[PDB]
């Protein structure tokens, strides 16, 4: 399933913020009446309210779920630098149009 | 078209330092499978290695006109504000 | 039962003592868009009914998705069963027996097969994708066949991890799916009590992959649980549409306090989960654990210690728990089968709800007359011997016990095809694991062994020397038409028994698997796609038949119709030649076929109602309207056949002996067809003088059918014949940059888009298009190459349309191996059919 | 022949020799009439031979028929590999003076009924090619010109036997 993750451009935008890139929601219920007696009770409010939406590393730390190995991992046990490669990921893409002959093959 | 057909009939019917170039795939008949349409990463990813300026620059620019279509005058300001820092 | 068997949190004899109490039993089906999110749903469940049972860190085990190709393929490709003792939200069980349904749109017959034995279904539908190509499919097959819907839009994480929409607009989003629902079910139901909303406890909302689900009532019931005062039930009512909460007054009003204010949606629901999740994936280092505190949840410090998907779905299994809102939504809206057991009846068995057996079945009587219904046909892995899944409608199955099986022509004055066997074995089935019983009560699902041998798709299974007039269930009707063909044979002719008996087994794997031998001593399988296909010869390659076996080009089925009326009148006399027949062939009028196919319009109609429909709905005189003999090929089959002899020119009562024979010859001279030996659609044929032979020696038997035939051919040719496509409609999701190339690559296969449309709330465009059937092998993966991947594209059989050309028209050369131009396509299509099928060169057009 | 040898599953088709040198579109097309028809014409002929004094064993035969199926007809003569194919068949092209190719017409009418493309015999081909060997395995210590005289030789047998069939 295609991932529709919206990656972030500006720093001083919200978190959660409806992009331009996402196409806009076209607006348009046995609800019971505001004089029936239902009353919420003094000491109950929705259950984190003092917690901010958002802090200063929560558009971050998302668009860490959707890095590269490693960079989507937060622990784990070291490898030597031998065992790394670094362009493995490089060739493994389709091959460039436009690229002389040498290069493809 | 003649090599189209020509496929359908085929498939019916010293130290070299150098790799020779007539080991090479990709040469198709097929204009879909030789002008393929690069992925764009809703013009927010971009490829390894090479050089962003020159991938900004020749990028589709798809997404740039369905910005400012789409955007308001609002975040079309702190884009621009962006832009400028 | 004296089973090995996987740590349960429940207990066997507990799940065996549910079973006789059919209030507590849900038979349920699960069913959706493709890769919406059912398998999990059932596998979350399944670790929190197995506490061994543990999904795999970086990897989840589907558990469902039992077989080969599925595991590998990463595509549902069969339904499975599941059985489970789930408990409620106020701690009662239930015995809920679940079927898990393929998404994809070529194994819909699975999903039919699994339709049958369910009371309810659940649909699932991805937050962020929305409703989709089956969805809106599995929506009207699901009230069709009479069931009660509910609704799961699973996967609201990528409203908030992968979309980021602010609360509000995800509100926007969900409020959208469940609007489209209901609009799809308005449409298909005429009755309104299957609304489906969140306040009535019809939608749950889920993310299976972070073992979140709740209803409005289950997280009301978080709160209530917490702070004990509150009355979660007419707290949920409160939390949905256009209410807001006045926190001066303590009040739910109908209108927002001041402005900046938050539906209660939002407010109470959507904000929490918002929070958690930013808390988790942003924030574990600094502030989770003050956060986890908030909540009461502690986790040990080897637990904040882990990735943060591990971490997110551990901490929402902490604050959720069960999936108590899934089971009060189904208990609540999907009916006990004792209380399903009315419509079950009414719909899918053949005698009437009427019949005394038919009462007898009605009340789900576990004492009653044994009536079990097998839909599906499991194989064992050594795939020798099959195992029958269906449901016991009346009745108990007992192992052991000789049973009467019957087949599925079976009738009762043609009463060869039932058999007597004998029950070895009953397992209550789990997705992987059997459990084996001894007996199975009524209103439960139960996979039989012994009744293996005498059926191919379904079956009726009864008790031998009672149950004298016990007739059989309906069998399946399905979403689709069977199009694709291939033809096979094996590569070494010594071992063709072999592949027959491998395409018997695979006959009875797919339930929509049409495997036929044609003239030419051909052997071909009807499919409708090219990975139902391509799983159907991985089957019968790699599993039933060891052998190997070569595969044809794939191919379309083709359909014969006419685009005038027949020049001048045509006629046959029998060998006899005192019975003469005369009659012209004319198109059905315009929407016609779909009516006679879709029972719109029955021939068990009176003469008067018949009459009548065809009057106001075609303008026809009271006289042909009411003149209709036969309907097609089939019983329901889109030709007619009508007698505009006049009653002076020919005695009427006397025409009435060669009614049965000139049916009978229509329909098989419909059944065949003149040009490639393909079925005839939307084509009417008028009888105009039918000189009957007074002599009954002289007609009726072997004299007259073969004339009726030769005629209705004769009659179709001199209407000028043309050949028929079936046409694919196709519904591509591509990034909205991708759109254009998706115009590119339809263009070159006849393809004609419809519309493309947006997806709201998603960066995504929908392209719908049609393509024709034969113009389609490779699109998708034309469209998935030239695209990198980014568009997908499922497509499914619409209607069927006219080739461009002529098929009777010599004048056209046509080269052996490469692609015709329109201009004769028909032409071409017919004369290597009829090359395929084994006939002459070409046709012989005369009288 | 199929009342002396029925075929239920239809096997006739596996023990066919074909003629492997020439493209698929132009060997034998082995539809069922046409190879059973070869079949019956070897079994008819076989028969007649009794098997005391010789016999004719079908692995060492090549029997080709021409039909509405088949457009060509196909033998091995003298070790040259003959494809005859009518003109009113099949080849719908005008043709060129081939080396290889010879232009067989009627007698009475003088006119193009046929073609006849001629190869080498892979038997002859092989032939020629294990003296070749003999020729470089047994030199040893030979002159050089003793050496190019047998190849000469070689060369000339070959060329001026298969004259066109090498071209
Ligand atoms: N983001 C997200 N992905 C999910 C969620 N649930 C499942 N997935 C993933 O989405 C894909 C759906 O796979 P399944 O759940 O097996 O698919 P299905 O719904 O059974 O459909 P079929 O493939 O037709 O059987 C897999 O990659 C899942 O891991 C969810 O709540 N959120």
């Amino acid at each position: 399933p295609n991932v529709v993750f919206i990656k972030t451009e500006d720093p001083d935008l919200p978190a959660f913020y409806f992009d331009p890139l996402i196409n806009p929601i076209s607006h348009r219920e046995p609800l019971p009446d505001d004089d029936e007696e239902f009353e919420l009770p003094e000491f109950v409010e929705p259950f984190l309210k003092d917690t901010p939406l958002y802090t200063d590393n929560t558009a971050n730390g998302i668009a860490l779920l959707w890095a590269p190995r490693p960079f989507n991992l937060r622990s784990g046990r070291t490898r030597r630098a031998l065992d790394i490669p670094l362009v493995k990921n490089w060739y493994r893409e389709h091959c460039p149009a436009g690229q002389p002959v040498k290069v493809r093959v | 078209k003649s090599k189209e057909l020509h496929a359908i009939k085929e498939r019916y019917l010293k130290f070299v330092f150098e790799w020779d170039a007539s080991e090479d795939t990709s040469i198709d008949y097929n204009p879909l499978y030789k002008e393929r349409h690069q992925v764009q990463l809703l013009g927010r990813g971009f490829i390894a290695g090479i050089d962003l300026k020159q991938q900004k620059r020749e990028q589709s620019r798809f997404y740039g006109d369905l910005m400012e279509k789409r955007r308001t005058l609002e975040e079309k300001e702190q884009e621009e504000a962006r832009l400028r820092k | 039962m004296e089973q090995t068997l996987p740590v349960t949190v429940y207990e066997m004899d507990f799940l065996a003592d549910l079973m006789d109490n059919s209030e507590l039993i849900r038979n349920v089906t699960l069913c959706g868009h493709l890769h919406h999110g059912k398998t999990c749903f059932v596998d979350c469940l399944i670790e929190q009914t197995h506490p061994e049972i543990r999904k795999r860190y970086d990897q989840d085990l589907c558990y469902t998705d039992i077989l080969f190709t599925e595991q590998e393929r990463g595509v549902g490709i069969k339904s499975t069963p599941v059985t489970v003792v789930l408990p409620d939200t106020k701690g009662k069980s239930y015995l809920f027996n679940i079927m898990d349904t393929p998404g994809h749109v070529n194994f819909s017959d699975e999903v039919t097969a699994g339709l049958r034995i369910s009371d309810g279904v659940v649909l699932f539908i991805d937050a962020a994708e929305g409703v989709m190509l089956n969805t809106e499919r599995l929506i009207k097959h699901a009230v069709q066949e009479r069931l009660a819907v509910t609704v799961c839009i699973n996967k609201i994480d990528r409203l908030i991890l992968e979309l980021k929409l602010p609360p509000t607009d995800a509100y926007y989003k969900l409020r959208h799916i469940v609007d489209e629902v209901n609009g799809l079910i308005s449409m298909y139901s005429t009755d309104e009590n299957l609304i489906l909303s969140p306040l009535l406890g019809n939608v749950c909302f889920s993310s299976s992959q972070y073992s979140i689900c709740f209803t409005l009532g289950s997280f009301a019931k978080i709160y209530a649980d917490t702070f004990g005062d509150i009355n979660y039930q007419e707290f949920a009512k409160r939390l949905w549409g256009d209410i807001y909460f006045n926190p001066k007054t303590r009040k739910f009003t109908k209108k927002a306090p001041t402005s900046s204010s938050q539906r209660s949606f939002v407010e109470f629901i959507l904000e929490p989960l918002y929070k958690i999740l930013a808390q988790v994936v942003g924030d574990v280092d600094t502030s989770l654990p003050r956060t986890l505190d908030e909540l009461g949840i502690h986790l040990t410090k080897e637990e904040l210690k882990l990735n943060i998907r591990p971490l997110l779905r551990l901490v929402c299994k902490k604050f959720f728990g069960e999936f108590t809102g899934f089971v009060d939504m189904c208990v609540q809206h999907i009916p006990s089968p004792k209380v399903g057991a009315k419509p079950k009846i009414e719909h899918t068995y053949t005698g009437g709800v009427d019949s005394d057996l038919g009462e007898a079945m009605s009340d789900c009587d576990p004492d009653g007359p044994l009536m079990c219904h097998t839909t599906k046909m499991y194989s064992t892995d050594d795939g020798v011997q099959f195992h029958a899944f269906g449901r016991v409608l009346s009745g108990t199955i007992h192992a052991g016990q000789p049973v009467k099986v019957l087949g599925e022509n079976y009738t009762l004055e043609d009463e060869e095809d039932s058999q007597i066997c004998t029950v070895g074995r009953l397992w209550i089935s789990v997705a992987r694991y059997h459990i084996e019983v001894n007996r199975v009560p009524a209103g439960n699902w139960v996979l039989i062994e012994g009744v293996d041998q005498p059926i191919v798709k379904t079956a009726t299974i009864t008790e031998p020397r009672g149950n004298e007039e016990a007739q059989i269930f309906r069998p399946l009707k399905f979403n689709t038409t069977s199009v694709i063909k291939i033809a096979v044979e094996p590569v070494n002719p010594s071992e063709l028994p072999k592949m027959l008996d491998g395409l018997r087994k695979v006959n009875k794997s797919y339930p929509s698997l049409t495997t036929k031998v044609e003239e030419s001593g051909e052997h071909v399988i009807l499919g409708t796609g090219e990975l139902y296909l391509d799983c159907v010869m991985h089957d019968l390659r790699k599993m039933y038949s060891e052998i190997d076996i070569k595969v044809a080009d794939p191919v379309v089925t083709f359909c014969e119709t006419v685009v005038e009326t027949s020049s001048l009148k045509c006629f046959a006399e029998t060998p006899n030649k005192k019975n003469k027949i005369t009659m012209i062939a004319e198109p059905l009028e315009k929407g016609l076929a779909e009516d006679i196919e879709n029972e719109v319009v029955q021939i068990t109609w009176n003469r008067k109602k018949l009459g009548e429909f065809f009057q106001t709905k075609y303008d026809w005189d009271l006289l042909a309207a009411r003149s209709i003999w036969a309907f097609g090929p089939d019983a329901t089959g889109p030709n007619i056949l009508v007698d505009d002899t006049l009653p002076s020119e020919v005695d009427k009562a006397l025409l009435g002996s060669v009614k049965d024979s000139i049916v009978q010859g229509f329909q098989w001279g419909t059944r065949e067809g003149p040009l490639c030996d393909e079925l005839i659609r939307n084509v009417k044929f008028k009888i105009l003088d039918a000189v009957v032979a007074q002599e009954p020696l002289h007609r009726g038997g072997g004299q007259i059918i073969p004339t009726a035939r030769r005629v209705v051919y004769s009659a179709f040719l001199m209407a000028t014949p043309r050949l028929m496509e079936p046409y694919y409609f196709v519904e591509v999701q591509a990034p909205a940059d991708c759109v254009s190339a998706v115009y590119t690559v339809l263009a070159r296969r006849r393809g004609h888009v419809t519309q493309d449309a947006p997806i709201p709330g998603s960066p995504l465009y929908t392209i719908k298009a049609f393509i024709p059937a034969i113009d389609s092998f490779g699109f998708e993966t034309d469209l998935r190459t030239h695209t990198q991947g980014q568009a997908f594209s499922l497509s499914v059989f619409h209607h069927w349309q006219i080739v461009p050309g002529d098929p009777l028209d010599k004048s056209i050369v046509i080269r052996p191996l490469e692609p015709q131009p329109a201009p004769h396509l028909a032409r071409e299509f017919m004369i290597k059919t009829r090359r395929r099928k084994g006939l002459s060169e070409d046709v012989s057009i005369s009288k | 022949y199929l009342t002396e040898h029925p075929d239920p599953n239809n096997e006739n088709i596996v023990g066919y020799n074909n003629k492997k040198c020439w493209p698929r579109d132009a060997r034998m097309r082995l539809m069922k009439h046409d190879v059973n028809l070869g079949r019956a014409v070897f079994w008819d002929i076989k028969n007649r031979l009794p098997r005391s004094v010789t016999t004719v064993q079908w692995e060492n035969s090549f029997v080709s028929v021409y039909s509405k199926d088949n457009p060509n007809l196909l033998f091995n003569m003298c070790g040259f590999e003959c494809r005859i194919l009518p003109k009113c068949r099949t080849s719908y092209e005008e043709f060129t003076h081939k080396d290889g190719v010879w232009n067989l017409q009627n007698e009475v009418t003088k006119e193009r009924t046929a073609q006849c493309f001629l190869r080498v015999d892979d038997e002859s081909m092989q032939r020629f090619h294990n003296r070749v060997r003999q020729i470089l395995m047994a030199s040893g210590s030979t002159t050089f010109t003793k050496i190019v005289n047998k190849w000469n030789t070689a060369l000339i047998g070959l060329m001026t036997y298969f004259r066109e069939a090498v071209v």
